């Protein structure tokens, strides 16, 4: 299996800032999927193939990382972007990084 | 109804390879036209860098540009790109993409200040 | 216009200018002659008509003095009854359309003269390389 | 000397990856049979014998069978050819009619239902005024109970019309050679050990591919090209489970398949020059179709694929097999076309095993559908004509198509289930070697020569 | 043309004991790529010959590893570290790097 | 557009079964796989299984085998070939199974794999009590 | 290998060797470029695509200095920024694939330079044959 | 798996035109190969006559054969033929068809004694 770990957990930031969410895999050499889920809504894809963006995704989201270590950088934090953020590798999911309003 | 919009840096280090790219809408690139780059140092007059053609003309530049300028057209993306290798800080200028036609440079780009600074 | 000074633009651009000015831009009209479940038959007959016309023109050139030189001086003279105009006037005064309207009658005798000249040059070159 | 000039070299050997159409080629021995009792040796050029397999040396090309072209073109060509071999044949529109069906005359137990139902029905003759009463046999998988009395109808008669196959054209595969046209060449990766993706250090160009017989099978792909020495598994991603796993093994496993029910065909005249071929009498015993395999060879080949599958999943790993998890019929069983009649044969006897890190024969029962809807179109079904005689066939099992279950939650075991899926995974088992490249002449290069005037 | 010479011209083998043939080509057989286009054959009477070693470090498919080969310059060396009764015939050293293709004289090998 | 309409929320007794229908519309249904995923509170996501509707070939997760069954209903008419219905039947319900269930489809791009699920259903709340 | 010494074999055989060795074997890659009820449309579109590509290449050559010379020295110089390697090294060190990977950027400017050079040579030859 | 088999005479008069023909199975003729003829006088060493190629090489022989040897390939019949005009009785030899490849003459023919006698 693949164990995924969302390392910041709760991140407390203010609007307009930048954010960096780290995820760590148990097995290197693979792609990574980043999901956004706001409160009480349908989840929404952000990043597939560890650097590409989906339809309707603003380019201020930047996925990066390699091997076992991946980053999700969100520049220019809107109030709408304060949500839960998940990582996905083939079936296994990280428990979710929650972005918190400070 | 033609619309030209530049894109690229406005702040680069000297002794580097500068490159802009102007997107064209409202008309086609392969027209009776020279898609041209023209610059202007700040507070001073214009300085015509060069052109490229949508036909099959070879691009002809100003010889004062010292053969460091390669304007390359992209007909599959309706664009045409300036190049400037080995820049200096005295090459700080507003850059303009334009279109020579049967009239003289009707639709320009807005023109963006490239301030070459180290 | 835009192409003033450096006299060139896209194909059929020189068609309004005089034939002396249009003579410097001939590569592109030569270029845009070849490249470009029942509709495939229409596409295919268009494409093979294009390559048949291009091959007929290249074979008409190849039996003359020039295979692909694209400007060919040759050894046949010119009857002045055909043009009957001032020589340097037509390169600053006439379009190719008007010139083709002028020599519409005087056609298809020129081509046989070209073939006779080329075959005569070939037999002369054969004799020249034979006696050496 | 430093005043370098340029030179154009025409006919430079250099290529690029491209995607163009291809070139059919069939052997002339199948052309010797008159009037095309197999499909399309007239719609396919005769193969020039022993063509040029000219080797290439010190050349490294990257192959990729998963994003490969020409398997899509092979799928499209086989689909369009299967359509083009039915338009002459008879449509079975008047057969959709109320069937009075009873069980076949047989000492049937109440537990095991009769697989064959006898059905009598009205049918138009050649003359429009006169209709006849005629009977036939059908399988359980082709009739449904429309609704005392017991009356049935055919299964397809409320989704599509059916086209009866012509008994002239047979579905047995003749080998197809694919050839490139002018200006293209087919690079064959001749590497012994090659997992389908990456640099192949020993390639060779060719004009025509080898004999690729188009077989139709879901699990246990038949008569394919077996590997040289080892048993090679191939996947687009082994850690991924949504992609299938193409297992190609070395020694081909002999399989014997038969329908032992002897059949008599019966010509019923639908109309003027319209022949329909129904089933008449069951001459002899009423038995069940089955496919054998040899027990020791199958256990040995399963040991070989276990030994090879432990490379990608660690040594101390339990590997077990299971049967198919469900779905439609023709992905649960393994299906094929023996002698011009279709088999759907159960595979639970071949995949009940577990494997720890340290003269008999398996029989497995089949079922025989008379109608088929392969490729799962919207409005086409092929009826197959029943064939005379007890029918048997021998084949060489070449590879499997497996699928890992979506294992999570820290389990040592990793189970495998045979899954048919798309038909393209058959052709990807035979087009992993080849790719198509476009030759580009007229390279340009600097050297020291100047053209004199 | 290339001249080939094998030494010795005859060597009756002792079973259990090695044997050797030194080949001498007239010209340098090492091509500019870094290889050597040299081959070894074994005459059987009235037969196509058996092929022992080509491209001295390389091996034919169908040859056991009880043979060996080396060599420097134009002096190349076939060796049989353990002869057998299957080593009957008269051998050959033949170049392949220069047109015209040439062959050798051979070593007589029989039972001692 | 791609639409995945699920069925309404449900309250089921323990030990019973449940059937959730995912109606897909706006694409050729015989091409792309359909995955089922769950969202349990305070447990994150958990993948269930995928189904390819061209032959209905299914694969379930390892820790859920024997309890789930996925079927499909294609569109058999030459006028509306796009719509289709997946069905997930979940049997043997426990109080831990109270969750929100989703049917998902992957993207349609080149480098899009199979698991980066682009299009999502609205979700279905299942409560066991 | 088999073709050692007399360095030749079938087409694409020199594709692994260096470009200096491959330059002596160009006639066959030039040769194997032309020759080789609904499937006839596929056969026909393959054949006309082949002859269209071959005619485009022959026209690209014919507007340059060489009609069918197959090795053409010409009058345009070489920017050393493009190759930026040792000259005699590339004919013993590089394959044509690697060289085409090297000058992938530096393309389509060379062809316009060739056309300008050929048209300049044509107008110079026209002037030379005119004043004589 | 290649198999080469010669065919033709083994007893011919001197001062005549000799011709053999070797059939090839197991592989193709138009490969990276030189389909070659090699002879051997009896009791003596080998004598390489010449080759032909399945590509487009011109055939190159041993110049000691005095330009009387024409090897002609038959790709439509998977064969290749030796010729020898104006033979003598000293040209009695075992004849061999073979295949030069990336290895050196792997598959030969069996080799047949042509005994030129008057
Ligand atoms: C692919 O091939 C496999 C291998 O055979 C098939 O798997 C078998 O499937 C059958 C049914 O599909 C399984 O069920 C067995 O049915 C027998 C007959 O049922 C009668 O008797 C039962 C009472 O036992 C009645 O309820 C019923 O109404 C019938 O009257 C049963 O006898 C079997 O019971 C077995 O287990 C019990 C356990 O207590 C024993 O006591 C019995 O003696 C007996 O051994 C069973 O219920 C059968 O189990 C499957 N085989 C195996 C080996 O597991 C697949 O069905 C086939 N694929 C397809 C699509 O058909
Ligand atoms: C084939 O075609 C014949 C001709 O129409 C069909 O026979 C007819 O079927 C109908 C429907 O059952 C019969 O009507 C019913 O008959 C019963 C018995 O007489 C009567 O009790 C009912 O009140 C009703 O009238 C009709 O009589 C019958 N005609 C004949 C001559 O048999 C037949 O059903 C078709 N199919 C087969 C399988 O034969
Ligand atoms: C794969 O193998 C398993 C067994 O390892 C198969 O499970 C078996 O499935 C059959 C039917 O699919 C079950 O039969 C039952 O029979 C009664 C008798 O009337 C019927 O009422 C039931 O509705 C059911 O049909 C059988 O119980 C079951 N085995 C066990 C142990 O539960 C499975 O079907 C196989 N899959 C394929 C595709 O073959
Ligand atoms: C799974 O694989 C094996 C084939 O090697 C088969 O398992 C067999 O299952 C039957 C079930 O009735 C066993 O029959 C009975 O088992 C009891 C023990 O539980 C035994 O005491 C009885 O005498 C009787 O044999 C049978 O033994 C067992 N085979 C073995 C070797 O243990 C089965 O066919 C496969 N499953 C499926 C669904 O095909
Ligand atoms: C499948 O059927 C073939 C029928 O030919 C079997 O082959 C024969 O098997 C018998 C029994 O061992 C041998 O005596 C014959 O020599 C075989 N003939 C041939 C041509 O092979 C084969 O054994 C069967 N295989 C299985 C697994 O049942
Ligand atoms: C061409 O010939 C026609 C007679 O067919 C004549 O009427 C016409 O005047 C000629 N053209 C010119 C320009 O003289
Ligand atoms: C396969 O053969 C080995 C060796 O006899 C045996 O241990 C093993 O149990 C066999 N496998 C099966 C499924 O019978
Ligand atoms: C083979 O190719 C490599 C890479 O181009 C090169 O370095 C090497 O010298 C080549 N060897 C031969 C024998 O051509
Ligand atoms: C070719 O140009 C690209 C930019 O489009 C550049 O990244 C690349 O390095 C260039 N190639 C070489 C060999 O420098």
């Amino acid at each position: 299996e693949i164990v995924l770990t969302q390392s910041p957990g709760i991140l407390s930031l203010s609007p307009g800032e930048t954010a960096t969410l780290f995820c760590k895999a148990s097995q290197g050499g693979n792609a990574m999927t980043w999901y956004q889920k706001r409160r009480g809504q349908v989840p929404r894809l952000l990043i597939y193939d560890t650097s590409r963006r989906a339809s309707g995704v603003p380019d201020r989201f930047v996925g990066s990382g390699s091997g076992t270590d991946f980053f999700l950088t969100i520049n220019k934090l809107d109030r709408e972007d304060f949500a839960v953020y998940y990582c996905q590798q083939f079936e296994f999911f990280g428990l979710g990084s929650e972005l918190e309003v400070h | 109804q033609v619309q030209l919009v530049e894109s690229g840096p406005g702040l680069v280090r000297p002794s580097e390879t500068l490159s802009l790219t102007c997107a064209v809408s409202g008309a086609s690139i392969r027209t009776k036209a020279w898609w041209s780059w023209i610059r202007q140092p700040p507070g001073k007059g214009l300085e015509w860098i060069g052109y490229v053609s949508g036909g099959w003309d070879l691009p002809n530049y100003n010889p004062s540009l010292k053969n460091r300028v390669i304007i390359l057209k992209d007909t599959s993306l309706n664009q045409f790109s300036l190049r400037l290798t080995s820049v200096t800080a005295a090459d700080t200028a507003l850059y303009y993409c334009a279109r020579e036609g049967p009239e003289d440079f009707d639709v320009w780009g807005p023109g963006f200040l490239v301030t070459v600074s180290s | 216009a835009v192409g003033i000074g450096a006299v060139f633009l896209g194909f059929l651009g020189a068609a309004g200018s005089t034939m002396g000015a249009a003579s410097m831009t001939l590569t592109v009209q030569a270029r845009n002659l070849l490249s470009g479940t029942v509709w495939g038959i229409k596409q295919l007959q268009a494409r093979v008509l294009a390559v048949e016309r291009y091959l007929r023109d290249q074979q008409l050139l190849g039996i003359w003095g020039c295979s692909g030189k694209l400007i060919c001086c040759t050894n046949v003279p010119w009857n002045s009854s055909w043009s009957n105009r001032n020589l340097s006037e037509i390169w600053d005064n006439m379009t190719w359309l008007q010139w083709d309207k002028e020599i519409s009658n005087y056609t298809q005798i020129i081509y046989g003269l070209l073939e006779e000249s080329q075959n005569q040059q070939e037999k002369n070159e054969q004799d020249l390389l034979a006696l050496d | 000397a430093e005043n370098l000039w340029v030179t154009v070299y025409y006919g430079v050997p250099v290529w690029k990856d491209a995607e163009t159409t291809l070139f059919c080629a069939s052997d002339a021995k199948a052309y010797e049979t008159e009037k095309h009792n197999v499909w399309a040796t007239h719609a396919c050029v005769p193969t020039d014998p022993n063509p040029q397999e000219i080797h290439l040396e010190n050349v490294t090309e990257e192959f990729n069978m998963w994003k490969n072209n020409m398997v899509e073109q092979m799928h499209t060509d086989i689909i369009s050819l299967w359509d083009q071999s039915l338009k002459p044949c008879v449509k079975l529109t008047p057969l959709c009619v109320t069937l009075q069906c009873t069980n076949v005359t047989n000492n049937i137990t109440d537990d095991m239902r009769g697989e064959l139902k006898n059905c009598s029905f009205n049918m138009t003759t050649e003359l429009r005024d006169k209709k006849q009463k005629v009977y036939s046999l059908f399988y359980r998988l082709d009739v449904v109970q429309i609704n005392s009395n017991k009356e049935y109808r055919l299964i397809n008669c409320n989704t599509s019309a059916c086209t009866q196959a012509c008994p002239k054209v047979s579905f047995e595969p003749i080998p197809i050679h694919y050839c490139a046209p002018a200006g293209f060449a087919i690079l064959k990766c001749k590497d012994k050990k090659f997992n389908g993706t990456g640099p192949c250090p020993s390639v060779s160009t060719v004009q025509c591919t080898h004999g690729i017989k188009p077989v139709v099978s879901t699990q246990l792909l038949l008569n394919g090209s077996l590997a040289e020495e080892e048993v090679m598994i191939r996947s687009e991603n082994i850690t991924n489970n949504a992609k299938n796993i193409l297992v190609q093994f070395n020694t081909p496993v002999q399989i014997n398949c038969t329908r032992p029910n002897n059949n008599t065909r019966k010509s019923i005249r639908i109309g003027p020059g319209q022949a329909f071929y129904a089933t008449g009498d069951i001459i002899g015993d009423i038995r069940q179709a089955h496919c054998n395999v040899s027990k020791a060879t199958w256990n040995e080949t399963l040991g070989k694929v276990v030994k090879q599958l432990r490379k990608h999943f660690g040594n101390n790993t339990i590997i077990r097999f299971a049967n198919s998890s469900g779905g439609d019929l023709e992905v649960t069983t393994h299906s094929f076309n023996c002698g011009g009649e279709f088999f759907y044969c159960n595979t639970s006897g071949l995949f009940n095993s577990t494997w720890i890190s340290n003269n008999d024969s398996i029989t497995l029962p089949c079922r025989i559908k008379q109608i088929i809807n392969m490729w799962q179109r919207i409005g086409q079904c092929m009826y197959a004509p029943p064939i005379q005689g007890v029918i048997r066939c021998v084949s060489n099992i070449t590879g499997l198509i497996l699928t890992r279950d979506g294992g999570s939650t820290n389990s040592t075991t990793e189970t495998f289930r045979p899954g048919g899926g798309d038909m393209r995974d058959n052709w990807r088992s035979e087009l992993y070697k080849y790719k198509v490249v476009k030759i580009e002449p007229l390279g340009v290069a600097p050297t020291r020569c100047k053209r004199r005037v | 043309d290339v001249v080939m010479t094998q030494s010795p011209l005859s060597l009756s083998i002792t079973p259990g004991q090695p044997a050797s043939i030194s080949c001498r080509s007239s010209q340098s057989l090492v091509h500019s790529d870094g290889k050597t286009y040299l081959s070894w054959y074994q005459q059987k009477p009235g037969q196509p010959p058996r092929l022992l070693i080509y491209q001295v470090s390389n091996w034919y498919s169908g040859v056991p590893d009880r043979f060996s080969g080396s060599g420097t310059g134009t002096n190349f060396t076939l060796k049989i570290s353990r002869v057998e009764a299957a080593d009957v015939g008269v051998y050959y050293c033949g170049q392949g790097v220069h047109l015209p293709r040439t062959f050798g004289q051979g070593t007589k090998v029989d039972i001692k | 557009q791609v639409q995945l309409v699920q069925s309404g929320a449900v309250i089921k007794t323990p030990g019973s079964s449940v059937k959730i229908s995912c109606r897909a519309s706006g694409y050729n249904f015989r091409d792309y796989s359909i995955h089922w995923v769950r969202l349990i509170p305070d447990k994150g996501f958990e993948w269930i299984g995928w189904i390819k509707p061209l032959w209905g070939a299914v694969s379930y997760a390892r820790q859920l085998q024997g309890r789930v069954s996925m079927t499909r209903q294609l569109s058999q008419d030459p006028d509306d070939p796009d719509w289709g219905v997946a069905y997930m039947e979940f049997s043997g319900l426990t109080p831990a199974d109270t969750a929100e269930y989703f049917c998902v489809r992957r993207g349609s791009c080149d480098y899009c794999g199979d698991f980066p699920w682009q299009y999502w259903g609205q979700g279905t709340v299942v409560v066991v009590s």
